[PDB]
């Protein structure tokens, strides 16, 4: 295979949807393992995206149904809901064992670092909701452990507006929130990442000067929404 | 405004042509939606091809005075409102002219004619008339208390699952009465009022002898009020509440949705806020452009 | 009228997840017997969302190929990317074709499941018609030529021009010669008929009947517009 041959079969599987086989499309570039550039990054996490936000609405409006059945019903409507996270954990289970096992030894260049490590800890913050007790516990520690090593890297060499840094500044902070319920905690992590974007709007340029903004507007839509 | 594919089932309409949307695009700012064909005309501000089969999912009158009437409840607009009981739970209008002309008392056999035929759940299942010492309508009670005193006596708030649920059943009916080829003038919540489980009845469709797009602009009003109980919606809610509020209140009267296309967007806003129920995430790159 | 497997198909639509629901829904008619309207309503449901997939998927696939003109490796894979689609959506009409001429159709008792079981075997062969061309295309369409016949035929005979399955009919059969054989005017005239005839049967308004009645009449209205255009 080639690496210019599968970039132009992405590039239609983008379109007429059928994302199960744009994924499969960039997982064979992965294994000869060759390097992505910021296009080819972008793909690799475009596809995967969609692939579990199928399940995730998928899920939660079986949920609502079970708890809202009150009886053989409850019976079997209980037992689809357990169907459905079982697919979900394969496919976190092969995503992330990707990165760990070929994406992320190979990575060289400061921003790339970044990116793997912050698509480490969004697709293990998925697996939380489904796990309860120690097993939640650990997802939700095992995930903040990525989470907090790829903050690390963020403030030694990526500026304080950076459309990747500032990706990770939105789903840390969520992380706290949505899941472990430290809301000022998270509030106040979340509160310092605004501040760092708004600070030296200037060094913004036209290819990024709205896209940062993309993610500003939703911190702000966060903030509003938290605040009261 | 960033912009992605997307194909719609069930029933989903352009937001430009205003006609059958299925496979087109949707906006991840405010949910605008446009066809490809209708993406030229299409701003910034928030070789076509036919279609085929969408998949779907006299003795009424009654003598006068036998009635056990009860207190009057309000005044109508040409008539007194009355409740009464006769081998049953009904309710009497008193309507106005005492001795009936000759013109409206043909129309009144023809009236009742027409009204023994409506039967929609949403609306206030007509009962029975009489005309026997003077002209009198008869309307099923609501078991409870109506609309207007839930939202502004005794307040009462409701679930906002429950408020739009109650605007959704409140749209089955005005559009089926649409259908019937029926024009609405005094469509307000002072007409409205809640049966069994506060389930919406619309009464006030009689007389259609001797009495689209406004009755929406009343609808409109009678929605306002729910949210109240335009920006003073809550936030919280989805965001294409007040999309559909804005074209419900246009000044023209073509550039208002008619009510079938609502019937459906309706049931999209109530889909979005259960589906997303949370801080948000983070959207991704566009990737198409004009 | 095995309930435990029709809330299963329910819930498949509720959550979306229609691959699902047509495996359950296909082991209903496996039961042999009569099926009511809602157990019947659904099976049209079903196959069709995931024949609507294809549809729009196979459609911007092809319609990149004849199109992006000096290049030899870009088309090489397109053509058996487009093609790869086409043994997918065989796999739906034999699949789907091969249960209503064996169980439904043979069982059917009243003009109501005649009618609707004839009229949805023409529709699935009318989507096989845009892949073929030429003679394969004609050994498809003659073949539902005949299909938009017959359930044509008792339909006149029993039920009103209101009845819900009867005014479908009239839309897709309409589109049949207008899309695969070209006769604007021959269409024209068949269609526009029919359509009277609902504005005749204004009288036999029901709340079933209300929302069909004007939801394709709106929509064969809007066909005269474009195509006489
Ligand atoms: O006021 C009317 C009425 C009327 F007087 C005249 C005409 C019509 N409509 S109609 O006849 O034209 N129309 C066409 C066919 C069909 F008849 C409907 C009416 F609806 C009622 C009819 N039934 C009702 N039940 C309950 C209440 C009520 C209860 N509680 C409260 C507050 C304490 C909480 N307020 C009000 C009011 C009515």
């Amino acid at each position: 295979m080639d690496k210019n041959e599968l970039v132009q079969k992405a590039k239609l599987a983008e379109q007429a949807e059928r994302y199960d086989d744009m994924a499969a499309c960039m997982k064979s570039v992965t294994e000869q393992g060759a390097e992505l550039s910021n296009e080819e990054r972008n793909l690799l996490s475009v596809a995967y995206k969609n692939v579990v936000g199928a399940r995730r609405s998928s899920w939660r409006v079986v949920s609502s149904i079970e708890q809202k059945t009150e009886e053989k019903k409850q019976q079997m409507a209980r037992e689809y809901r357990e169907k459905i996270e079982t697919e979900l954990r394969d496919i976190c289970n092969d995503v992330l064992s990707l990165l760990e096992k070929f994406l992320i030894p190979n990575a060289s260049q400061a921003e790339s670092k970044v990116f793997y490590l912050k698509m480490k800890g969004d697709y293990y913050r998925y697996l939380a909701e489904v796990a309860a007790g120690d097993d939640k516990k650990g997802i939700v520690d095992q995930s903040q452990q990525a989470y907090q090593e790829a903050f690390e890297i963020s403030k030694k060499e990526m500026q304080p507006t950076h459309p990747i840094r500032l990706g990770l500044a939105l789903n840390f902070s969520v992380f706290y929130y949505e899941i472990l319920n430290s809301p000022e905690k998270a509030c106040s992590l979340a509160k310092t990442a605004f501040d760092e974007a708004i600070a030296e709007l200037d060094t913004l340029s036209e290819e990024s000067y709205k896209d940062s903004t993309l993610i500003m507007q939703l911190l702000r839509d966060n903030l509003t929404l938290w605040t009261s | 405004h960033n912009f992605v594919r997307k194909t719609f089932f069930t029933l989903a309409f352009c937001d430009f042509c205003r006609k059958l949307l299925f496979q087109g695009f949707r906006c991840q700012t405010c949910g605008y939606k446009f066809h490809q064909r209708c993406s030229t005309e299409v701003p910034l501000m928030c070789r076509d091809r036919s279609s085929s089969a969408p998949n779907v999912h006299d003795d009424w009158e009654i003598p006068d005075g036998q009635i056990t009437v009860g207190q009057r409840i309000g005044s109508g607009s040409f008539g007194t409102v009355y409740k009464g009981k006769w081998h049953g739970d009904v309710a009497v209008k008193m309507l106005n002219v005492t001795a009936p002309t000759p013109q409206q008392l043909q129309a009144f056999k023809n009236e009742v004619g027409v009204l023994r035929k409506t039967r929609h759940v949403n609306i206030l299942l007509f009962m029975g008339y009489s005309t026997k010492p003077q002209l009198a309508i008869v309307t099923q009670w609501c078991e409870g208390s109506s609309l207007y005193h839930h939202l502004h006596i005794i307040e009462t708030k409701f679930e906002m699952k429950k408020l739009i649920d109650i605007a959704r059943q409140t749209a089955q009916g005005m559009d089926y009465l649409h259908a019937k080829s029926i024009i609405h003038r005094d469509l307000k919540s002072n007409n409205i009022f809640l049966h069994e489980d506060l389930t919406v009845k619309i009464g006030d469709f009689g007389l259609a002898t001797v009495k689209f797009q406004s009755d929406v602009y009343a609808f409109g009003i009678v929605l306002y009020e729910l949210m109240t109980g335009l920006s003073k919606v809550r936030s919280n809610c989805p965001k294409a509440m007040k999309r559909l509020m804005a074209e419900c209140l246009k000044k023209k009267r073509d550039e208002r949705p008619l009510f079938p296309q609502i019937l459906a967007s309706i049931e999209l806003l109530a889909r979005s806020l259960p589906k997303i129920h949370r801080s948000a995430s983070e959207p991704s790159l566009n990737r198409a452009g004009f």
